[PDB]
């Protein structure tokens, strides 16, 4: 029956050490190649370092408290901690809506995008989310075993919302409207190609195109919603559930534990299916 | 028709052993070796690039 | 060429505005330097405005009072002036600079105008006050300052200026190793820490004037007591 | 007449291989090895934004002058990387420099056939446009200054011009090669020069006579640099075919040949040390690789480079040597 | 330390990388465009009427866009040892009169070579080509009189400029050996006065929306 708590240990490990590496690497090989020293690019290199963030500052702390269910590192250190944890998952959160932001904006005005498109202006959208997940995680300090604030359903509410349903909402919609255009684009042309209006040809590498688009676009939508969904909606209905609700707490460090992996699961969409990144993968190793 | 003649004007010139040449650049090599930084790694103090 | 305007008559502490026009040269990437001979002393360098108005310095009796701003579009450089002295009283000279390796700063100067009023720097030396020469005999001139001039870099950062009668001063050597562009290749300079020496071989006509040892390790600027040929 | 021609080329094939008694390998057995050789990117020159074509030295090994896409060429201070100037291009594709031997004059061109000159010592201080050399009717390959009055250029029309600043009209044609020059090399006291050629071949020049004294052969693909060895006797070249030869003037034949099984792609840029021990040129690979110019073996690997090794020049005193590439960064070695 | 000249220097040498830098944002900024086709193609007056001894840059501006074309047409040197130069132009707009048809070097032989050449060029992997197929009008005109079969031996059909300025495009497009990962734009050109640089434009800015998606992941 003990084997149960190693084995968890040792799982929780291997995955936040692997979650690590993959963003550090990701953050080194930005870095360190210049090619992919863009806005676009500098937004995943932020989003990298929240990652790294989470990964160090957070998960060594979430796994040591986790497997024991008892906080010993006492009330200075769980203020830190939650407030850590809170800042660095919005700020992720965050991160992934204004990356969907400025894919939309490229995909969709690229004409003036292409001059609003700078690296000052990524420098002041990542301000912009810092002070979001900061504004969001910083009142419970102020208001009031370690967990979030629940003593107000108001700052429920609120923190669940700014969280995850606002840009939960904004990245479902932005990310609806770069398919749509994509699929326009794809099905739908501009009269550029002459008197075109063989064609099979033409029409494999279309519908080609056009499942690799929707298969990414799942993916990014996916890696979001099933990661973070299941424990958005229990952070936000289990303050509610004071007397007649109930839910396991090893179900709700599970669901923890699948949001958390989000930010592993990050890095590996927002490069993999970039060619540049490939390429510069390939090129460090 | 122009080449013909620039090559009769070439065939003229003189030429030396390979050896005698191999000589010339192996004493010169020899002679400005310790000229070259390049070839021997010179004090901080004497390069002026840190 | 470079011209000044806005001398004239001002009572003690009050303030008067002072311009120089450019013309003929790329003013916005030229260094500018203010510098004022009084009626009866040598030159006093008084403030320096980088290309661009990036770094702005003013001397330690002047620090304040004088600011120094440039306006490139009109190619000109005003020298705000306020709570005049009575020893503010000289000639101000608009001088020409521009710095990068080879370069000539202090290469040409304006010919000024003249201001009157009612009523831990490097100390250069100049102990040779006078030597009367005539043509075809050789003179050697010597300055001396109170820091060595061999900075780490190897650069010898002395400046030999010389000012005929009549007319504003001119740069003869920079660097104490190169003569400045179109300046005859009689004169030639040379010297070790702390010791400095301008030498003239076979003077002739048009050499009459006072020669003026500068320093440009660090501001702010100072000049020798001047070495008078007659 | 054609059938002449051959038969005199093998004739010279014969006689060339008659005075070949012996080969630089053999001989250069006894010579002790230079071993293997590093060096570090001492100076790493930012500033440009976009690929950069051509580099040289100036006569004083502290100044050193950049030509790349952007339309703007660079005096970088070596000794402490600071841009000493700033020249605007009429047009952006410009694709060889060059640094006048006195330092008062820098001469740039592409695929214009004009060739501008740029003076540095301007009573303005700007730098401003000395006189444009017009009437290539070729892309311009390559520049060297003679001396502050006179220069050589290279381009594609397949004959290199020699002209002349202060008339700026073209002292002397060169005519002969089968192919568009890619670059070029004066000889230590100038008199004499080589330019590199499509046609896989070099032909060396008297300037003062105006005309071909010899031509080298042996490569397989274009010759896209070449190099006077610091003796002013011998040069070596680059070509495409991914092979460096080393080629004497006095005896009018190969006297050694520098490549590897693993480098296919060509060479771009070559350059003798002030020993001439050492040979550097660039390549395709984002890398450069050093070889012995006796015993032929690569004594080290100068790598760095992102894109593309373009143009490498060594000092004049040998002190460093600086490479250009594509990635708009030249690094002092 | 850095002496009062020295760090006059780096001042220096520090506006003179805020004026590169200004430069090539500018530069970033404004498109370039590479020109390419046979003399007698009318890029000449393709570019005479896009104008709002070596290579001419055609700098224009349309809707806040600012276009730069570059006409190598006057280099007489093999491409390969300079085309290398053009390999980050956003696109190359190639020019071929649809009227060389029964021409003589079957000059449109060469053209369509030269197409080739461009198309699988190494460096021009990602750039795609904007055909222009000029004279239209003279190519209609002589083709009811003089049919098609004299190029293209396999062409069937009528002999119209419908179908068969169709299939010239569809023979010019049948020479990408790397359809994946570039595209081309073909147009018809008229004796217009702004349509062509209309295409121009709209042709640079699915482009660029093409590059956005890449980076983005699709396509
Ligand atoms: C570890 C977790 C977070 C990864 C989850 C990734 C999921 C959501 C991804 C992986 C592959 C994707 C599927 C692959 C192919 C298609 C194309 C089309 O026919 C409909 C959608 C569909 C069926 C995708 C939807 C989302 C998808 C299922
Ligand atoms: N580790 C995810 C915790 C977290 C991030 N943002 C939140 C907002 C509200 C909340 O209760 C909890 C969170």
């Amino acid at each position: 029956l003990q084997a149960l708590k190693i084995s968890l240990a040792v799982v929780l490990s291997v995955i936040t050490l692997a979650t690590v590496l993959s963003n550090a690497f990701v953050l080194t090989t930005i870095l360190l190649t210049r090619k992919l020293h863009t806005p676009a690019n500098y937004l995943i290199g932020s989003l990298a370092t929240t990652d790294l963030l989470v990964s160090i500052l957070v998960m060594p702390i979430s796994i040591a408290y986790t497997i024991t269910h008892t906080w010993n590192f006492g009330q200075i250190l769980c203020d830190i901690w939650l407030s850590s944890d809170i800042t660095c998952c919005t700020a992720s959160i965050w991160h992934l809506c204004v990356i969907a932001l400025d894919r939309y904006w490229a995909i969709t005005d690229a004409l003036e995008y292409s001059k609003r498109r700078t690296a000052g202006h990524a420098a002041t959208m990542i301000a912009i989310v810092w002070a979001i997940s900061i504004c969001i995680s910083i009142p419970p300090l102020f208001w009031r075993d370690c967990l979030v604030n629940t003593s107000q359903i108001s700052y429920t509410i609120y923190s669940t919302c700014g969280a995850f349903y606002i840009p939960s909402v904004l990245l479902i919609i932005l990310y609806g409207r770069i398919y749509r255009a994509a699929r326009n684009r794809i099905l739908n042309p501009p009269s550029l190609y002459g008197k075109r209006f063989s064609a099979l040809e033409r029409k494999r590498i279309s519908a080609a195109r056009e499942r690799k688009a929707t298969k990414i676009l799942g993916i990014i939508l996916g890696a979001f919603i099933i990661c973070w969904l299941p424990f958005f909606v229990v952070s936000l209905v289990l303050p509610i559930c004071r007397d007649s609700c109930w839910i396991h707490p090893a179900l709700f460090d599970f669901f923890t534990w699948l949001g958390y992996l989000n930010s592993l699961i990050n890095p590996i969409i927002y490069t993999v299916f970039n060619e540049e990144f490939r390429q510069a993968f390939q090129k460090i190793v | 028709r122009k080449l013909v003649e620039q090559l009769k004007m070439e065939a003229n010139i003189d030429r030396i052993k390979v050896s005698k040449a191999a000589a010339d650049l192996m004493a010169y090599c020899e002679a400005h070796a310790k000229e070259d930084p390049l070839l021997t790694p010179v004090p901080a103090s004497e390069n002026p690039f840190r | 060429q470079l011209v000044e305007s806005g001398g004239g008559l001002v009572q003690p502490g009050g303030s008067r505005k002072l311009s120089c026009s450019a013309s003929g040269f790329a003013f916005s990437s030229f260094g500018m330097h203010w510098v004022r001979q009084a009626p009866e002393k040598g030159l006093e360098w008084v403030a320096y405005i980088s290309s661009g108005s990036g770094t702005i310095y003013y001397a330690d009796t002047v620090k304040g009072r004088f600011t120094i701003s440039r306006d490139d579009p009109k190619n000109t450089l005003f020298l705000q002036m306020t709570s005049l002295r009575s020893e503010d009283t000289a000639m101000y000279y608009c001088v020409r600079s521009i710095y990068y390796y080879g370069s000539s700063p202090f290469d040409f100067w304006g010919q000024g105008t003249t201001l009157t009023v009612s009523s831990s720097d490097i100390v250069m030396t100049q102990a040779t006050s006078s030597v009367p020469v005539t043509p075809g005999e050789s003179v050697s001139i010597s300055c001396r300052s109170s820091k060595s001039l061999l900075h780490s870099n190897g650069n010898t950062y002395l400046y030999w200026f010389l000012q005929r009668p009549g007319q504003s001063p001119q740069l003869l050597i920079y660097r104490m190793s190169n003569l400045a562009s179109g300046v005859p290749d009689r004169f030639s300079g040379s010297g070790s820490g702390t010791a400095f020496t301008l030498t003239i071989s076979r003077l002739e006509a048009e050499d009459v004037g006072v020669y003026y040892c500068m320093q440009h390790l660090e501001y702010p600027l100072t000049f020798g007591a001047g070495t008078k040929l007659e | 007449l054609r059938q002449e021609a051959e038969q005199l080329k093998n004739q010279i094939r014969d006689a060339r291989k008659a005075c070949a008694d012996a080969t630089l390998s053999q001989i250069t057995n006894n010579i002790d090895p230079v071993g293997r050789i590093q060096m570090r990117t001492r100076r790493t020159l930012r500033g440009h934004l976009a690929k950069i074509y051509a580099m040289h030295w100036g006569t004083d090994s502290r100044l050193l002058v950049s030509a790349s896409q952007d339309g703007k060429l660079i005096i970088w201070d070596s000794y402490t990387t600071n841009k000493v100037h700033a020249i605007p291009l009429r047009s952006s594709w410009v694709m060889t420099c060059a640094y006048a031997p006195s330092g008062n004059y820098v001469a740039c061109g592409g695929l214009d056939n004009i060739c501008s000159i740029y003076n540095l010592k301007t009573r303005e201080g700007n730098v401003r446009v000395s006189r444009e050399l017009a009437g290539h009717t070729g892309y311009l390959s390559c520049c060297r200054f003679l001396d502050d009055n006179q220069i050589v250029t290279s381009s594609g029309d397949t004959t290199c011009a020699l002209w002349d600043i202060e008339t700026g009209q073209q002292t002397t044609t060169f005519t002969g090669h089968t192919g568009d020059v890619m670059s070029l090399s004066l000889a230590p006291d100038t008199r004499l020069f080589v330019s590199g050629a499509c046609d896989a071949s070099a032909k060396l020049w008297d300037v003062r006579e105006g005309m071909c004294r010899q031509t080298f052969t042996g490569h397989e693909s274009d010759i896209n640099a070449i190099c006077f060895f610091p003796n002013g006797n011998a040069f070596a070249t680059g070509s495409d075919d991914a092979t460096c030869r080393l080629f004497d003037l006095r005896a009018d034949q190969e006297l050694m040949t520098y490549s590897h099984d693993n480098i296919i792609c060509g060479i771009t840029s070559v350059s003798f040390s002030k020993s001439g021990r050492l040979l550097l040129a660039g390549y395709d690979d984002f890398n450069c690789n050093v070889w012995d110019a006796l015993k032929a073996d690569r004594a080290g690997v100068l790598a760095g480079h992102d894109n593309r090794v373009s143009c490498l020049g060594v000092t004049d005193d040998g002190m460093a040597v600086a490479t250009g590439s594509w990635d708009s960064f030249l690094k002092i070695w | 330390t850095l002496s009062a000249e020295d760090k006059a220097a780096v001042e220096r040498s520090k506006m003179i990388d805020r004026n590169l830098r200004e430069d090539g944002e500018k530069a970033a900024r404004e498109v370039k465009l590479l020109l390419l086709g046979a003399g007698e193609s009318g890029k000449n007056t393709i570019v005479k009427q896009m104008k709002i001894t070596g290579i001419v840059e055609t700098h224009f501006t349309f809707k806040d866009l600012h276009f730069k074309m570059f006409d190598v047409g006057a280099q007489r040197s093999e491409r390969k040892k300079w085309i290398h130069c053009f390999e980050g132009v956003t696109a190359i707009i190639f020019c071929v009169a649809l009227s060389d048809y029964d021409l003589v070097l079957n000059r449109m032989h060469a053209s369509m070579k030269l197409f080739d050449s461009i198309c699988n060029n190494k460096w021009f992997t990602d750039t795609s080509i904007i055909l222009f197929l000029n004279k239209k009008d003279l190519f209609e005109e002589k083709i009811k009189k003089s049919p098609l079969t004299i190029c293209y031996p396999e062409y069937a059909g009528s002999n119209t400029y419908e179908e068969a300025a169709a299939y010239i495009q569809c023979q010019f497009e049948d020479l990408n050996k790397r359809k994946d990962t570039k595209e081309i734009y073909t147009h018809f050109t008229c004796s217009t006065d702004t349509k062509n640089v209309q295409f121009v434009f709209d042709a640079v800015t699915d482009v660029i929306i093409k590059n956005n998606l890449k980076d983005c992941g699709l396509f």
